[PDB]
């Protein structure tokens, strides 16, 4: 008997909020002007430390520990960059034109050009952050979206037991759906507005997937700045 | 792997 | 102002149903394609002929013609393989374990192994097709999903508001079909969330498939058409 | 672009 399908929506939001990982700092100081490899080393150094927090945040997501260890590895392997980007996009809502990688690392769109091929990813990230700002995304909606990515991004990429696990993931996903609608009901949106906003939120997950695939492409080509040990294992899962 | 151990650590 | 906003729910469905492209046939060589060259040749020839119907299907999508010509080019360039894949996936629903590329061209994952790297995309396509069959996906839902892909897959890469109003209009249309079909309010917003989450996987399959397409194009495995080559170069 | 021409036909 799982506890994820047993929680209520208010208890669901409370659980996701409590499980939120912190916002890590960068090793950046404006006194040294970075280069292409210097900034790429910082983002690699930051994302590697976030992965450790994300892995422990994943355990506290309702339903994730109710899966096999091999399936937990698969979900994180497929979703890790999506999780990082939507976190970056969430931190950057109140900084138009800027991507707040860290409280001390607020990068401009023009500074993203310091890496060849990074500008397109930055613009998609900036457009995504602008979209959350226009929607006035709520933190209770963010934790729901982020946990949805964890359970949905690798569910169609994996036996009668393997099919029994996918049935549990869809039950948790349908629960998080209710939780989102519950949030939109408290806010006072009409029924038509709840269906529209719910569609708007989940349609953005399609873009976050696009940015992850595009970004993953260049990530396993520049390695050919040296990458981290755990970061290489996350990259080999996407070849 | 690293992701394997951290997921089962503690 | 666009005509799509003034259209009603049932009028939105019929316009999408009548704009449907036809199911095209493959070339009728009776050989079962088990090589890399013949496989990619049959799929490239088929995909090129479908793209011409897709361009004309997109024009008849409410709100699409109300965009600038450059915006129309951007959306179709981003979503074209997504549109083809969800078409392949819908056609393959009543053939579990098989992919109905054409009525005269049926493939299973065994034939996908004859192109180095094709089998991973096939399995994802099969699983998407099975997931559609388990959800009992409807044709009226399929055309709504396919046009959503067209308008949404390139919106973030004046015109943004118009697309979002049509996207919302299609959302009301999906809920309308679910309400007409007898679903409860909880069942409606749960089924809606399920349908849109699968779109994330269709995007994933398109990107992973685009990788090989502009890599086998660099290897010149099969002479591609100029149109299919321009649709490929749009993805860097 | 060929797609330019095909999006203009009629
Ligand atoms: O997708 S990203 O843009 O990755 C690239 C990188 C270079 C190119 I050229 C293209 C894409 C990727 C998004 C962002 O820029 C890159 C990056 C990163 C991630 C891992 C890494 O090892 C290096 C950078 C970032 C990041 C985002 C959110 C975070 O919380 C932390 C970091
Ligand atoms: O992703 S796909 O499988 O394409 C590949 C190709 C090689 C490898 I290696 C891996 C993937 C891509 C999806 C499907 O198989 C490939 C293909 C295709 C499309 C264009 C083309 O020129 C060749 C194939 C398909 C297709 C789908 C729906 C259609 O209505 C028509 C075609």
């Amino acid at each position: 008997n799982s506890l994820a399908l047993s929680l209520t929506a208010d208890q669901m939001v409370s659980a996701l909020l409590d499980a939120e990982p912190p916002i890590l700092y960068s090793e950046y100081d404006p006194t040294r002007p970075f280069s292409e490899a210097s900034m790429m080393g910082l983002l690699t150094n930051l994302a590697d430390r976030e992965l450790v927090h994300m892995i422990n945040w994943a355990k506290r997501v309702p339903g994730f520990v109710d899966l096999t260890l091999h399936d937990q590895v698969h979900l994180l392997e497929c979703a890790w960059l999506e999780i990082l980007m939507i976190g970056l996009v969430w931190r950057s809502m109140e900084h138009p034109g800027k991507l707040l990688f860290a409280p001390n690392l607020l990068l401009d769109r023009n500074q993203g050009k310091c890496v060849e091929g990074m500008v397109e990813i930055f613009d998609m990230l900036l457009a995504t952050s602008s979209r959350f700002r226009m929607m006035n995304l709520q933190g209770e909606e963010f934790v729901c979206l982020k946990s949805i990515i964890l359970l949905n991004s690798g569910v169609y990429t994996f036996t009668l037991k393997s099919l029994e696990e996918k049935d549990h993931i869809h039950r948790v996903l349908d629960k998080i759906t209710d939780t989102l609608i519950h949030l939109m009901a408290k806010a006072g949106l009409t029924l038509q507005q709840q269906h529209q906003r719910l569609a708007q939120l989940l349609l953005i997950l399609s873009h976050i997937r696009h940015m992850s695939n595009k970004g993953m492409e260049h990530l396993y080509s520049m390695k050919c700045v040296p990458l981290s040990d755990l970061l290489l294992e996350m990259l080999d899962a996407h070849r | 792997k690293i992701l394997h151990r951290l997921l089962q650590d503690s």
